[PDB]
């Protein structure tokens, strides 16, 4: 069975939870993208064990040119 | 947001309270069967 | 933010002999912060100090922080 | 991942607020396929590589992906 | 005014015993496919 209507609005409202580590993917595009897309970006460097393909090339490096 | 908590589920539609499932009997049957079904002629559905 | 936040390096330039800033940024309680500060202080030399970046732009981090 | 982000800013995110939702609607499946191939915050809605929406995926296959 | 109607419904299982088990295999298919995007909709549309 699909996500009952009322399960996905669920959903999204833990995604908004601040006692929570941000989530670690987009679950919607609406008016909120901007936030979910950089929110919680500096970490991922650091534990490349825990990103999709252990993949550098998705991550954020801050370096200074 | 619910009065500051933030809420996802059914709600009293005139004191815009919140109802769980489980209560919905107790809160609201009496009253679905009271105003369902063969009854008295309700005047304010039928223009007085 | 992500490189100095770490205890483990804070400490080995420390006790290495030279000067770092523990960065606020990679901590959101009090409690946290506390932690990392107890971690670096068991870590280093007797005598030895650091020292914390709190950021300006971030009022929350600034009223636990100071 | 960055290279992402910047495009993102030029495109999607410099748009004013009644602008911004239908550009998302229209380039929906190309956002869609450049987060699952390139950024740190997959999609969360793709079963085994297949793109979805929250409301087409089984609570099994959410619960999975999580 | 004088307006008898009788309709005979027979079963549905009556139905596939005319058809192949590929057509009807495929037909469950996109049925199956059908009930769950109608789910989806009803509930979105039931609470929106």
């Amino acid at each position: 069975q699909f996500l009952n209507a009322q399960d996905i609005d669920h959903f999204l409202s833990m995604c908004q939870n601040p006692m929570q580590k941000p989530v670690p993917f987009v679950p919607v595009l609406d008016r909120r993208f901007e936030i979910f897309f950089k929110k919680d970006s500096l970490w991922q460097s650091e534990h490349l064990e825990a990103v999709v393909d252990q993949d550098v090339q998705r991550t954020c490096i801050l370096h200074g040119p | 947001n619910l009065k500051g908590r933030p809420y996802t589920g059914w709600v009293d539609s005139k004191t815009k309270e919140p109802v769980d499932d489980k209560d919905v009997k107790a809160k609201y049957e009496t009253s679905i069967l009271e105003h369902s079904g063969i009854r008295l002629i309700e005047p304010e559905l039928f223009n007085g | 933010t992500p490189c100095t936040v770490s205890p483990d390096f804070v400490a080995a330039t420390t006790n290495a002999g030279y000067t770092i800033e523990l960065a606020g940024g990679g901590y959101f309680s009090a409690a946290g912060m506390t932690a990392a500060i107890d971690s670096v202080v068991s870590q280093i030399e007797k005598g030895s100090t650091f020292g914390i970046n709190l950021i300006y732009v971030n009022p929350f981090m600034l009223q636990w922080g100071i | 991942g960055v290279m992402l982000w910047k495009e993102f800013d030029e495109t999607i995110f410099n748009l004013p607020k009644n602008k911004l939702v239908p550009t998302l609607e229209a380039k929906r499946d190309y956002i869609i396929s450049r987060l699952n191939a390139d950024f740190q915050k997959p999609w969360f809605a793709t079963v085994n590589g297949q793109a979805r929406d929250l409301a087409t995926m089984t609570y099994e296959e959410v619960a999975k992906r999580l | 005014g004088q307006k008898g109607g009788q309709a005979i419904v027979v079963h549905p299982d009556y139905l596939y015993g005319a058809i192949t088990e590929d057509r009807y295999n495929e037909y469950v298919a996109k049925v199956s496919a059908r009930e769950k995007s109608a789910y989806k909709f009803f509930h979105n549309g039931m609470i929106y």
